[PDB]
């Protein structure tokens, strides 16, 4: 297709770090306490509220 | 009668130096005037709405919520 | 000394020194499952009836039979219409009887089923445990579930292979494997499921924080302030509002049409109601036990009793002197209390007209109330001179338990899910945490401001509490810290604060989810 590579092209580099820092926290089917929490801020929730209005 | 929406005042009166007097203000008004005057305006309706104010222990900054500029946190 | 002077007095007084409720059990798990697999389970339903039905039948219950035979007709008036004719010694009840029912089952289903089972031993899981192990036979087999388009089905057609003999044997499925178209182990099942079951128990917590918690709000607009009391049923979905102008409002809290059962209501499109009938101001509304009564109480002295499905006034009750301030439904609802300003407390049931207890002893007017979950025990506080809290029995009417230490006015009680601990709070923005058994204080939050916290709610462990106020604020506690692993008390978990609007009502759910009302105040 054309659609799909122009998504994988644009989302490449974002979809690796998400992917390495999942593979990090759980390496050898572990919970390693040493890796960084699971916590919401509000940030994040001001980018979901921006693409929500852009949808 | 003291259940009216009309703004109270005081007049002061002098019994001398330093000796005040306080009474209701009060004026002979016609009839006309009473009866004829427009009624307040009606407010609306009751109603209620909804909306999310924390999410997992996070409030987020939606229009509902307060902003951050205006003592909830310990720091002992 | 006052311990000089108990113990005198102490030294002078001479002491020294049925098949129903596992059946629909079984049908609502049956119906809350995949829909892969609810072509097996259903095999379950046919057998656990009949034979349940036929029990009763041995044991002279002839009238709880056929109760149960009726009931349950519906739900097989398509397809066993003769069998039910028939039941309602013939030589097919002596086979059943001589042959035991076969119901072959997949190996993951049935250590789904067992698991479930034992989770509810007590509510109806021994029946059918029971009943499968003397009349069943669960033929287990390694495959996978069985359908009439799923891959099994479609592989054995199309392959043309015949039928095991396991699954050989009203339907079956011959029927869908036909061309038309191992034993068990139950009780040592049962013992194997509770030792794995043993095995994943949490026992403490070292280190850490509290826990996250989300807050969902409903405000109320071009109010005026006339709005005395807020409160919400027992499934979150209606609200109801007493005001300052006597009467009641009430919401469906999603907006859809309230519906009536008079006749000249038939599909009427309204989602509020107004209940009009009081002569004050009203100060409690309390939902009973869908909920289908309301009580309220007002200024003119007077209890009433609604109806919710035709909207109307049942009963009042006249048994005070002065105003009523709370009203309360018991834990099951039909026991209720109620007090107000001439300092007794009444207890009725909705049975009769007059109070069937009255607790005296307070010395002055009567600001909250509380129940036991147990549904013997009430919870009363004064205010003024004598600010205590009184615990009073409800089988005798007599004080068992007296509670002092608060220094103002006191807004809200409210006791544990557990029934150890109790929590109260006042209007300087104290909330004390009380040991019921021993009398004694366990401890004191701070954090809210002044002017008095009217709610406060236990989560469904009793490890976490949520109080609203006045300050237009939210606020979550801890009721136990976590061990140490080697003006707000830091026991406080998280705030949250509002628009412009104190919160009259805070309530948990069966998640970490509360829901909050309050109205909105613009200047």
């Amino acid at each position: 297709d054309e659609a799909y590579k122009i998504w994988k092209q644009v989302t490449k580099k974002d979809r690796a770090l998400i992917a390495k820092e999942r593979y990090q926290l759980f390496a050898n089917n572990k919970l390693n306490v040493e890796e960084p929490a699971l916590l919401r801020t509000k940030a994040g929730m001001r980018r979901f509220l921006k693409s929500r209005r852009e949808a | 009668g003291y259940e009216s929406t009309r703004p109270l005042r005081y007049g002061e009166a002098s019994l001398g130096p330093g000796q005040p007097l306080f009474y209701i203000d009060d004026e002979e008004v016609d009839f006309e005037k009473v009866i004829n005057a427009p009624l307040p305006k009606v407010p609306r309706d009751m109603t209620f709405t909804a909306h999310w104010l924390a999410v997992e222990g996070v409030q987020p900054s939606i229009p509902q919520n307060p902003t951050t500029a205006e003592d909830l946190l310990p720091k002992g | 000394n006052l311990n000089q002077i108990v113990t005198d007095y102490l030294k002078k007084k001479g002491f020294t020194r049925k098949y129903l409720k596992a059946f629909l059990l079984l049908k609502n798990w049956i119906d809350n499952n995949l829909d892969i697999y609810k072509f097996e389970l259903r095999k379950l339903l046919w057998p656990v009836f009949v034979y349940s039905y036929l029990e009763l039948v041995s044991q002279g219950y002839v009238d709880d039979a056929k109760h149960l035979l009726e009931t349950l007709r519906s739900h097989f008036e398509a397809v066993h219409q003769d069998q039910l004719a028939l039941l309602d010694e013939n030589h097919t009840t002596r086979l059943y009887r001589e042959n035991k029912y076969r119901i072959p089952l997949n190996q993951s289903l049935s250590g789904n089923l067992f698991h479930f089972l034992e989770r509810e031993a007590d509510n109806g899981g021994a029946t059918i445990i029971y009943i499968l192990q003397t009349h069943c036979s669960v033929e287990t087999s390694a495959r996978g579930p069985i359908e009439p388009y799923s891959f099994e089905a479609i592989y054995r057609r199309a392959r043309n292979l015949d039928l095991d003999e396991a699954d050989a044997h009203g339907v079956t499925n011959r029927d869908v494997l036909d061309t038309s178209a191992r034993a068990r182990d139950v009780v040592m099942e049962m013992q194997k499921v509770r030792e794995n079951r043993d095995r994943f128990v949490i026992e403490g917590r070292t280190g850490g924080i509290g826990i996250p918690v989300s807050a969902c709000m409903f405000t109320f607009h071009n109010t005026l302030g006339t709005v005395s009391c807020m409160d919400f049923s027992n499934d979150h979905k209606l609200v109801a509002v007493g005001t300052m102008d006597s009467y009641i409002r009430v919401w469906s809290l999603d907006g859809k049409p309230l519906k009536s059962a008079l006749e000249n209501e038939k599909n009427l499109k309204v989602n509020n109601r107004k209940l009009i009938g009081h002569s004050g101001p009203v100060y409690g509304v309390s939902f009973s036990d869908s909920s289908k009564l309301l009580l309220s109480c007002s200024a003119d002295g007077q209890i009433r009793l609604w109806s919710l499905e035709i909207w109307a006034c049942l009963c009042i009750y006249k048994a005070h002197d002065g105003p009523v301030f709370r009203v309360l439904w018991g834990p099951h609802g039909h026991y209720f209390a109620s007090a107000g300003w001439d300092k007794t407390v009444r207890v009725f049931t909705q049975d009769h007209a007059s109070a069937v207890r009255i607790m005296v002893g307070h010395d002055t007017s009567i600001s909250a109330l509380a129940w036991h979950p147990n549904g013997t025990y009430v919870f009363s506080a004064s205010d003024e001179m004598d600010k205590s809290i009184r615990m009073w029995s409800v089988i005798t009417g007599n004080c068992v338990r007296i509670f002092t230490g608060h220094t103002h006015y006191i807004t809200a009680l409210e006791c544990a899910h557990n029934g150890k601990i109790l929590a109260s709070a006042d209007t300087g923005g104290n909330i004390f945490i009380w040991d019921i058994e021993k009398g004694t204080l366990i401890k004191k939050c701070r954090g809210h401001g002044k002017g008095g916290i009217p709610s406060l709610s236990f989560s469904a462990e009793s490890n976490v509490l949520v109080s609203g106020g006045l300050d237009c604020t939210v606020r979550v506690w801890d009721i136990e810290l976590p061990a140490d692993p080697n003006q707000i008390t830091p026991d406080q978990i998280s705030a949250f604060a509002t628009k412009k609007t104190p919160v009259l009502k805070v309530r948990f759910t069966r998640m970490n989810l509360i829901v909050a009302g309050g109205c909105y105040d613009p200047e």
